[PDB]
């Protein structure tokens, strides 16, 4: 996250960090807890990941050094990419993770809401982006989970800034037009959560930009909202 | 929440 401020504990206890043990153990994506198994994440995070067995889920971390050998974490038993995802530019950057085990609710870690479909009209006006990511384009993984607050930008004004690409219904864009503020290397698959009747709602999932935090370059996000019949699909199933 | 993920 560039331009943003430590969280303090507890204050997501949505997100997570998802690691691979591949070729060694590091941080590799965010994710947002949506159900007792359930991970919402990135289709872009498992470019070349083979098997669910090299990933680790850990949740109520606050600090990345939280990690040793003896922690705990949840184990993928199964990674859901969206069939019609290609690549984080063409959209459908979205997967759930189904882990192996349930996630006990508490004060650290919880589920986030998703968006409701008759909400796809309601306007917010305080959106976060968290995330371990770099804080400048040439730096390293964060041990503080990281926030910031965003200001959303219409399809209209972001496809202006993004001349070249196809900015869709499907994502959503978030930044100042003077940059300063937004995601960056590490923190894709993240949530941005944003708060409106005093509940969090999960709008947007990191995805891409040009750059970190450039003037005029909003960071781009998977449109919750318009995959809520998606996750149902995939975490209701008969 | 409204939108409900079953356990
Ligand atoms: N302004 C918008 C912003 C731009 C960056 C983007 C991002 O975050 N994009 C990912 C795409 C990716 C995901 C998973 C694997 C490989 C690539 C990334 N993560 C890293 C990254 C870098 C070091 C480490 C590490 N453990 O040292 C982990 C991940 C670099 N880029 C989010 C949106």
């Amino acid at each position: 996250i560039v331009g943003g401020t430590a969280s303090v504990r507890g204050e997501w206890p949505w997100q997570v960090t998802l690691h691979t043990t591949s070729p060694t153990q590091r941080h590799l994506c965010g994710g947002s807890i949506i159900g007792n198994q359930w991970i919402l994440t990135a289709a872009h995070c498992f470019y070349g990941v083979e098997s669910p067995k090299i990933l680790r889920v850990y949740s109520g971390i606050l600090n990345q050094s939280e990690i040793k050998e003896d922690t705990s974490f949840f184990g993928v038993q199964e990674i859901i990419i969206h069939d019609q995802y290609k690549m984080a530019e063409s959209g459908y950057d979205i997967a759930l993770l189904k882990l192996e085990t349930t996630v006990g609710y508490g004060d650290s870690q919880r589920p986030i809401c998703l968006p409701s479909k008759g909400d796809r009209n309601v306007i917010y006006t305080d959106c976060w982006v968290t995330g371990w990511g770099y804080r400048k384009l040439r730096d390293k993984i964060q041990n503080t989970l990281q926030k910031a607050k965003i200001p959303l930008v219409t399809n209209e004004e972001c496809q202006k800034r993004y001349r070249g690409h196809k900015i869709t219904h499907k994502m959503i864009c978030a930044g100042y037009r003077e940059g300063g503020k937004d995601a960056c290397k590490g923190d894709s698959g993240g949530p941005l959560s944003c708060k409106h009747n005093e509940v969090w709602h999960l709008v947007g999932i990191t995805s891409w930009g040009e750059g970190c935090a450039q003037r005029e370059r909003p960071g781009v996000y998977t449109n919750v909202v318009e995959y809520v019949d998606w996750i149902l699909e995939k975490t209701q199933a008969v | 929440c409204t939108t409900k993920i079953k356990p």
